[PDB]
């Protein structure tokens, strides 16, 4: 939020803010990437879970 | 039901591999 | 799965000879 | 001079020649007269294959890829016509030679990508108004890219175009809907682009050299898969004849 | 099944003038073949040129006709191309060229009319296996 | 007096494991062939054999099993040329063309070799008689034969036996409808060799184990009999030549154990020989009989044999192997 | 790997000359007569 | 999906000499045709018709009425890019 | 490669069982 409201103070539309954020800076902001919200006998990668990450 | 396939062998080993190191030294107490 | 399988009885062979020529059964006359 | 027998297992074969640095002079052109290239020889030193983006949809690059089918890429002795068209431009005309050469590039994680290198059919113009080919001449043109197996290749499972089953043997009651794509084969034909950029001319020889480079598509297996992007650099060299 | 004198006759010229052979000329002509003909044209075929065979309906069709012993005496003479464009001595095994092929130098008027007939005689025996190729072995 | 302690300790007979001069280079050679072939077997990538840039997998990792695994023979682009590592520009490269199999059977036909003269130099410093060797010459010879004298003959490292159950096999269905093996009187004296060789080894080991003399009970093994180094034979030689010499005739049967013992070593050996020897001259394609198209009727009909049969099936194989490697009618290489 | 042909260049030769100089240091002598 | 060499079959293809795909080695089942008029045909292909053939420069009278006594036995489709390719038409693979 | 999913606790059992029946007759022997 702090990068988007940056770039909205430089004078770009909602739409080019948001699309300056990084991938990997928005699928850090994601439960599903929390350690605390596994299971003890579900095993595997996280990708066993809610699948493999394709795109924002 | 779709349960884990790797769930067979787990489980067989589990009891198999204990319970035959507990075997081969009752066995062997046996006989002495 | 099916490579870790065949490597693994390979590995007890190898590790079968290993003991069947080193810490085999002496032969006494 | 030298012979095939001090040349043969060094890797020169696969060599385009070569002009020294004093070779910066220019071939004149003369409109009523008719020329020819009688040698044009192909070297590549650089294979790019295009990295089949994620999903992130920004640009996708060229990575570099390492040549595993060892020196047998160049292509050379191919003939055309040389026309001097209306506006001065010239235009090479490819028609025979060793236009061609199967290649087999390996990526990052192993993937291999062979590929047809070639420049059939390829015709390629200059700027108009070429009184004398300098070092700056450029060549820019279009070839065909025929596929990698023609009709009659076979594969494992014995399926082929002109030849072969035309199903799933080994799958005597399978649904053949699935592997449609791997039973019916198809011949691919795509175009390349490519650019010969001059830096030395022999005027007194008619010989030229220089680098190029070329923008074609791999093999695509007959239609099973799709094919990469390949960028490929390198040297030239050419002799005019009229 | 036997060497009947029906089977052995084979026809002359090209306007239907017969002759029939006999046994032992049909056993000279397979062995005249295999000594200076076997090598490029085992089984009526041709391992130098497998687009054209030794078949009696190929051989009727070239030019000049060759379905005949006329024919393949001033072939195994004077050999053309398949429409007698061109003259192929110079490549093809001759009496023209007995030179450069001495295999065709001993050969007789007589040796020719043999291999010739034994040329045709085999595909009547053979059947389709004369010229076929090893789909028929 | 230091270069002679380790001459003693090299062909000292207390070591465990007999070391020897021939063990010198036999050591480095079968470790390098053996660890290098472990490696492929398991993780190498596809190699182009036929060398028409038709990659054939044979690793487990890329979708081979026990069965169908093999380390495939070097590329038939490269043929008779030595191809180690420092000849190729990537070991990329070199996995691609097959690299791994020159390596491996190199080393290992190196290795073999000095194991032969292994065998003789132990036997020398026993002091006993050296021929055992000579007797491990024919399973040598058999290698050599597959792996290099083919090769040799036919010009590729490519057309060698590859390292592997199924690549084994598809050396023997190529080879048969190429020379015609099985009509060949010295692969026919190779299989009277193992034949007969499972014969004597079967029937010398039921009449030896038949006349065992008497020295345990029911409750016991038989072997317990026989005590490691005892002065007296374990068996009644007497008793089972009188068995055998009856189960035919006596003068078809062995009184003679070295006489006897010979001929169990003579078979089989010789036998080998003759079906190396077999692999080695067809190299040179001198092949199996031919008797195609042999019977003739009166009229010139063909009359079929078995022969006949057996081509048909030659023919199937030939025109099959190698699908896209031919170019011209006629298979020569 | 002209470095890896070096290295086996003389890793060879030296058990080559392991193998000549031990069986020329008198071979024959050594048995148990 | 679709076999293009079998669904040429189907054509005037599977029917008659294709003067713009068929193999050269098609030539030998008609008199005087190969290899010299065969040669010429392949050389100067594609036609977008039969009678095309005819106007081939070079040809002497004799071989303008042979190629006329076998137009019966020709015909004319679309190149097909699978029949052409690899030069094909000289040397499809087939021999016996 | 999509093999049987039997294939890997059959392949352990079939050595796991008999070996084992081997290993306990061995060490009850030895201490004989
Ligand atoms: C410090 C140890 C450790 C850790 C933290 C991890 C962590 C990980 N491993 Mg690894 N792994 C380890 C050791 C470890 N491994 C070892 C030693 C091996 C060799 C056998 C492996 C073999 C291995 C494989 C083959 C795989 C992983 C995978 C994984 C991932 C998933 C793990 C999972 O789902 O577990 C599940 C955990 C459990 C179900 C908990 C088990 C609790 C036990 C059964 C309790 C026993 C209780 C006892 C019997 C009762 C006693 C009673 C008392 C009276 C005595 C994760 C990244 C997976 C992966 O993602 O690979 C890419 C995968 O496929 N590991
Ligand atoms: C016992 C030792 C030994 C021997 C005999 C060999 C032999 C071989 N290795 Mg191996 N290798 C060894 C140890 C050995 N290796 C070890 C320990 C390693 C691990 C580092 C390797 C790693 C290795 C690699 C990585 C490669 C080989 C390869 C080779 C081959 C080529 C070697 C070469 O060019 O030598 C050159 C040596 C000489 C010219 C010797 C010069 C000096 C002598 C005295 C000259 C006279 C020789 C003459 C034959 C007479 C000998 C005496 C007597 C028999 C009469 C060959 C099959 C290559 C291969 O397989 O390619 C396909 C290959 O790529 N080796
Ligand atoms: C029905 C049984 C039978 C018999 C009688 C034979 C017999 C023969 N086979 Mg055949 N074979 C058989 C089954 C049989 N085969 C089967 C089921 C298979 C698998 C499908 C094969 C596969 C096979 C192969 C692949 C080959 C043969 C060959 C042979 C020959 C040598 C065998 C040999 O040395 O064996 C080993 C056994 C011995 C050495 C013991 C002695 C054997 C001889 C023949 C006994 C002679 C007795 C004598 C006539 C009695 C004289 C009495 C008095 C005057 C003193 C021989 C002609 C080989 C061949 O073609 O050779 C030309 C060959 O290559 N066989
Ligand atoms: C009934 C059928 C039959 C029989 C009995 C045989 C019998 C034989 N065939 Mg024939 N064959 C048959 C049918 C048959 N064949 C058919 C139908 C075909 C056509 C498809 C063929 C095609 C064919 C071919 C193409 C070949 C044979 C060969 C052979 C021989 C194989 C054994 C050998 O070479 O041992 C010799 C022993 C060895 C090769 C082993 C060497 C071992 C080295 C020295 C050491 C290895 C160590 C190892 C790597 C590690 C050990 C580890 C350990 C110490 C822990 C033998 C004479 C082979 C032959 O004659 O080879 C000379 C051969 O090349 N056959
Ligand atoms: C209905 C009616 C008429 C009823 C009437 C019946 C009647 C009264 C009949 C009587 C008339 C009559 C005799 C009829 C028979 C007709 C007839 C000809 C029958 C023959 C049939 C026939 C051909 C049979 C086959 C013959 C045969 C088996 C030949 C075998 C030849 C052969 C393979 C020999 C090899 C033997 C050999 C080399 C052995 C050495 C190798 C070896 C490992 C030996 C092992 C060994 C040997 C030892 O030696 C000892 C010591 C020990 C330790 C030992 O390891
Ligand atoms: C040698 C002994 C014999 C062999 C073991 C015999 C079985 C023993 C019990 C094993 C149970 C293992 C889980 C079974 C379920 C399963 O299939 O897992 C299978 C998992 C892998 O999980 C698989 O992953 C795949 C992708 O790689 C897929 O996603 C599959 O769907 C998924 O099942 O195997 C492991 O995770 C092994 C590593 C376990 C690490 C544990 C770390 C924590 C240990 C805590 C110990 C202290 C607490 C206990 C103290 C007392
Ligand atoms: C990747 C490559 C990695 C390679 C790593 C390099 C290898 C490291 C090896 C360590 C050397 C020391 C270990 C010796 C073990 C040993 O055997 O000692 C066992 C015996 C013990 O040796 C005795 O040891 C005692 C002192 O400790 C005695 O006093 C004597 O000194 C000594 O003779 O060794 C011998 O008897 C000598 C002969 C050695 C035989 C070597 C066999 C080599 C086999 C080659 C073929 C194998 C390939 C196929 C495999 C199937
Ligand atoms: C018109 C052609 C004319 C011929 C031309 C040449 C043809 C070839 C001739 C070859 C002659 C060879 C003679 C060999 C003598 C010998 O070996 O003695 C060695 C022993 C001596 O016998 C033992 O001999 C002893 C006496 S003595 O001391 O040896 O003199 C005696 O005490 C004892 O009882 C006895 O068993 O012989 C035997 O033990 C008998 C069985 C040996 C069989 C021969 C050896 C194996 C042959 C090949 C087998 C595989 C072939 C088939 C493979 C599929
Ligand atoms: C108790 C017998 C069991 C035999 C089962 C196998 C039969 C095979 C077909 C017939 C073979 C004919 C040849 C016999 C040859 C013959 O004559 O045998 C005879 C022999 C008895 O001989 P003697 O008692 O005279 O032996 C004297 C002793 O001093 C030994 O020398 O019988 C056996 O050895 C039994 C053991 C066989 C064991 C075979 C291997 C079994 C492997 C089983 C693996 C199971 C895996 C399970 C996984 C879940
Ligand atoms: C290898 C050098 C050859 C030998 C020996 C013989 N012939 Fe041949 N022949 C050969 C070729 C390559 C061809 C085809 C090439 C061409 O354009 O003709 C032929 C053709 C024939 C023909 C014509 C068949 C036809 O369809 O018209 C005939 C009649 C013929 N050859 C006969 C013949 C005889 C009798 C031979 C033994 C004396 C003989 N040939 C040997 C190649 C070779
Ligand atoms: C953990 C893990 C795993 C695995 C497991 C396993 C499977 C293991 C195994 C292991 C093993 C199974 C091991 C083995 C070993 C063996 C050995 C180690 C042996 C050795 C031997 C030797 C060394 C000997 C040698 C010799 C000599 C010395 C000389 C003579 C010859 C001989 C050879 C005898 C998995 C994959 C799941 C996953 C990951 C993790
Ligand atoms: O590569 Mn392996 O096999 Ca001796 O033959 Mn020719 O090449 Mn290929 O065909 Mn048949
Ligand atoms: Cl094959
Ligand atoms: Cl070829």
């Amino acid at each position: 939020n702090r990068r988007v409201q940056a770039s909205l103070a430089s004078g770009a539309t909602l739409e080019e803010a948001w699309s300056a954020i990084p991938e990997k800076l928005a699928f850090y902001d994601y439960i599903g990437n929390n350690p605390a919200k596994g299971g003890l006998f579900r095993t595997g990668p996280m990708n066993k879970g809610d699948g493999i990450a394709q795109a924002w | 039901m779709e349960v884990n396939q790797l769930g067979l062998i787990a489980t067989a080993l589990f009891v198999l591999v204990p319970s035959v190191f507990l075997i081969i030294l009752y066995v062997q107490t046996e006989s002495q | 799965m099916e490579t870790i399988t065949y490597v693994f009885i390979f590995a007890c062979i190898i590790a079968l000879f290993f003991f069947a020529i080193f810490f085999r059964e002496p032969p006494r006359i | 001079t030298l012979t095939y027998d001090d040349i043969v297992g060094t890797g020169l074969a696969n060599k385009c020649p070569t002009l020294d640095d004093t070779a910066r002079g220019a071939y004149p052109i003369d409109s009523s007269q008719t020329y020819r290239i009688a040698r044009l020889c192909l070297q590549p030193t650089t294979f790019l294959v295009k990295e089949e983006p994620k999903n992130k949809r920004q640009e996708a690059e060229f990575v570099p890829t390492k040549l595993v089918t060892r020196e047998t890429t160049s292509l050379d002795q191919i003939q055309g016509e040389l026309k001097v068209n209306s506006d001065g431009s010239l235009t090479f005309v490819e028609e025979d030679g060793i236009d061609f050469q199967p290649v087999t590039v390996q990526m990052a994680g192993g993937e291999r990508i062979p590929l047809l290198f070639t420049v059939k059919n390829l015709v390629a113009s200059t700027q108009p108004n070429v009184t004398s080919i300098t070092t700056s001449t450029d060549f820019k043109g279009e070839f065909n890219v025929p596929s990698y197996r023609t009709a009659n290749f076979l594969d494992p499972k014995g399926r082929g175009l002109a030849s072969g089953y035309d199903s799933a043997i080994a799958l005597p009651q399978a649904k053949e809907e699935e592997l449609a794509r791997a039973n019916v084969k198809r011949f691919s034909l795509t175009k390349g682009q490519i650019s010969l950029n001059v830096a030395k001319v022999d005027g007194r020889t008619g010989e030229i050299a220089g680098t190029f480079e070329s923008e074609q598509l791999s093999d695509d297996d007959m239609g099973a898969h799709e094919p990469h992007e390949v960028k490929i650099q390198g040297v030239f060299y050419a002799s005019i004849e009229p | 099944a036997e060497l009947t004198p029906e089977v052995l006759t084979v026809p002359l010229n090209s306007e239907g003038k017969t002759i029939t052979l006999t046994e032992k000329q049909y056993l000279e002509g397979k062995r005249l073949f295999q000594y200076a003909c076997a090598s490029c044209h085992v089984g009526g075929i041709t391992k130098t040129n497998p687009s054209l065979d030794l078949r009696t309906e190929t051989l009727a069709l070239a030019t000049p006709p060759r379905d005949n012993i006329e024919g393949l005496v001033d072939y195994m003479k004077n050999p053309t191309t398949y429409d007698g464009e061109q003259e192929i001595a110079e490549v093809h095994p001759s009496l023209r060229s007995a030179d450069i092929f001495p295999k065709m130098r001993n050969l007789t008027e007589k040796d020719l009319v043999a291999i010739a007939g034994h040329i045709l005689v085999e595909p009547k025996i053979l059947g389709d296996k004369w010229g076929g190729g090893k789909v028929y072995y | 007096n230091l270069w002679e302690r380790f001459c003693n300790w090299v062909t000292s007979t207390d070591n465990r494991l007999y070391v020897g001069w021939f063990g010198v280079i036999m050591i480095p050679t079968l470790l390098a062939a053996t660890i290098c072939f472990v490696i492929a077997f398991i993780a190498a990538p596809p190699v182009d054999i036929d060398g028409i840039r038709e990659p054939v997998s044979g690793s487990l990792l890329y979708g081979n099993n026990i069965i169908t695994g093999a380390v495939v023979p070097s590329s038939n682009a490269i043929g008779l040329h030595f191809y180690p590592i420092w000849e190729a520009a990537s070991l990329d490269e070199w996995l691609y063309n097959g690299g791994p199999y020159q390596l491996i059977i190199f080393h290992f036909l190196l290795g073999a070799s000095c194991y032969m003269g292994r065998q003789w130099e132990l036997s020398y410093r026993l002091g006993m008689r050296p021929w055992i060797c000579v007797a491990y010459s024919a399973p040598l010879a058999s290698a050599f034969a597959v792996f290099l004298i083919y090769p040799i003959g036919q010009g590729s490292f490519s057309d060698g036996m590859p390292l592997g159950i199924s690549g084994t096999f598809n050396f023997m269905i190529v080879f048969q409808a190429e020379h015609n093996i099985l009509m060949h009187p010295f692969h026919q004296l190779g299989v009277a060799g193992v034949f007969g060789g499972a014969l004597f080894c079967a029937m010398h080991g039921s009449l030896v184990t038949s006349s065992l003399i008497r020295e345990t009970t029911e409750t016991e093994s038989a072997n317990y009999g026989y005590k490691f180094g005892q002065e007296e034979e374990t068996y009644n030689i007497v008793a089972a030549h009188g068995y055998f010499g009856r189960l035919i005739f006596q003068y078809a049967s062995f009184n003679n154990s070295r006489s006897l013992h010979f001929f169990l070593a003579a078979w089989p050996v010789v036998g080998v020989w003759f079906t190396a020897l077999g692999i080695s001259t067809m190299a040179f394609n001198l092949n199996g009989f031919n008797f195609n198209h042999s019977v003739i009727d009166a009229k010139g009909n063909v009359i079929n044999t078995w022969a006949d049969i057996i081509n048909r099936a030659n023919l199937g194989m030939e025109v099959m192997h190698e699908r896209n490697a031919h170019n011209f009618p006629l298979d020569l290489a | 790997m002209e470095t890896l042909k070096i290295t086996v260049y003389i890793v060879v030769t030296f058990f080559v000359l392991l193998f000549v100089f031990g069986f020329l240091s008198g071979d024959p002598a050594r048995n148990p007569k | 999906l679709v076999n293009v060499v079998d669904e040429k079959l189907g054509t005037a293809y599977g029917e008659k000499i294709d003067l713009n795909n068929t193999n050269i080695a098609a030539f030998i089942q008609y008199r005087g045709l190969y290899p010299t008029l065969a040669k010429l045909i392949v050389k100067n292909a594609p036609y977008e018709s039969v009678e095309d053939v005819l106007n081939i420069p070079g040809l002497t009278e004799r071989q303008k009425q042979i190629l006329r006594e076998n137009l019966e036995h020709f015909t004319v489709t679309e190149v097909e890019t699978a029949l052409v390719e690899g030069g094909d038409r000289y040397n499809n693979g087939l021999y016996k």
